């Protein structure tokens, strides 16, 4: 288990054109 | 999914596709959390209401896909059911609660850089991340107007004050299950995304993990609703102990 | 029923309701063919997958009414029942073949202008009437949508569907004891039976007599917005007779 | 029973209930 970790994006240190939507409502 | 967009290549790994034989048809959503095990809500393969109680045969599995009708040559990868499992204490009957179950696959699967397993919550990630105001992610091939897709829809909502949620529906929601959406951006989780994963990217790993399982998505985004996701975590103890008895 | 509307009153005056005792609820539609019978589904008696198989004493019929709730004073007759009569070859474990029963009331009833019997098929009738396009009229007291509950019996009109394109779309076994309305996704006319609505009427009015008449009644209501299957009744008018007449 | 088919207070009366048409129109066919 090293699920969790996208090949194409966390892998590569690549974001995906919505994710940082998702922290930001946790960091309100 | 309603008012999402196209997702992008590889964007959600995990995603899996409940097949129907015959007729070849588009049954549910699903997730792989393992090479050997995929993950779906109950509701897709036993609802008497509907007729629904398909065996380990009516189906099969195809994962790694983005488009919904083409078969994505030398990506997407074919694979048989060996042995379904629905959650006892499901019913139906009174509000699809405890809509859970497991699916081994024939054989393992090989991880790719589009097929790769997402991880279950535990306790910690799943109390500081489920929170009314925070968002999570749902993805899978359900109609989009209230219309087919052309690829994997993706759309993030954001979760719903378990007051505000009873609250707006005449349903009794259990523990097991929590819902989520915007109030009154609109966009849900439609019939057919049903059995897909519902995710979020913990911050203290940077791993993406199912929260829960789509299985009443809020109709089709119409103000007013919110969508029913199982508790992924709340029922982690089920699915440890039929993969462990295996 | 699914996208009806408001019956106007004393327009559907053969529509009976089928009410349970204890405790007090609302079970399935039904219709009055005579002074002393009333026409419905088996399901609605008897259905083992449910646990469910009522007797002539659990229930009672209420006739004439038009609201869901509201006890319509010197409107309604409350009707005790003296005889229950299951189709001898309803079949519940499989497609609800030959879903149809008749029940006698311990007493007549007095027609009114909101009670009234209607008429059962002819061949020529059968004939002229049961064809693809062709509409009948579905009413009751059943869901909205799939609260969802009528304020008063709901009405609306579906057309008959050939028995091909019924025969695809469901995956059950669709005997010729049966036919099925509703309308293919093409029209987007919404419309059709919903839970509740069983036991129901589905009549249609005749251009050669002005009357009205049951060709089907109401069996696996198409969900809730497929097509809903419909006991066929005049392929089935003997059974209904062989049983009057025998009493 | 000898007399069925026959609305009191519509063909009794020679009166046409709001969605009665409809149905014939499906017989013969469209307007």
């Amino acid at each position: 288990a090293d699920c969790g970790l996208r090949p194409l994006f966390e892998k590569k240190s690549l974001e995906d054109k919505t994710e940082r939507e998702l922290l930001e409502s946790y960091i309100d | 999914i309603v008012e999402g967009s196209d997702a992008e290549i590889g964007m959600s790994p995990w995603q899996v596709m409940l097949f129907r034989k015959s007729p070849q048809e588009l049954l549910c959503g699903a997730s792989l959390i393992s090479d050997r095990w995929v993950l779906t809500a109950a509701h897709c393969l036993l609802y008497p209401p509907w007729d629904k109680n398909f065996t380990e045969n009516d189906l099969l599995v195809r994962i790694g896909k983005h488009s919904r009708t083409r078969y994505e040559r030398n990506i997407e990868k074919i694979s048989m059911l060996e042995k379904i499992y629905i959650h006892p204490r499901y019913n139906w009957r009174e509000n699809l609660d405890r809509d859970i179950a497991l699916m081994k696959l024939k054989k393992p699967v090989a991880f790719s850089d589009y097929i790769h397993p997402v991880c279950l919550p535990d306790r910690e990630t799943a109390a500081s991340l489920l929170q009314a105001g925070y968002k999570g992610r749902v993805t899978g091939w359900g109609n989009l107007k209230e219309g087919q897709p052309s690829v994997l829809q993706v759309v993030n909502l954001p979760i719903v004050e378990r007051p505000v949620c009873k609250d707006s529906t005449r349903i009794r929601i259990t523990d097991n299950m929590f819902c989520a959406g915007y109030k009154p951006k609109r966009g849900d989780a439609c019939e057919g995304d049903s059995g897909g994963p519902f995710v979020m990217k913990s911050p203290f790993n940077n791993r993406w993990y199912q929260m829960g399982i789509v299985s009443a998505g809020a109709g089709c985004d119409r103000d007013g609703k919110y969508g029913f996701y199982t508790h992924v975590f709340r029922l982690k103890k089920w699915i440890q102990k039929v993969i462990d008895q295996f």
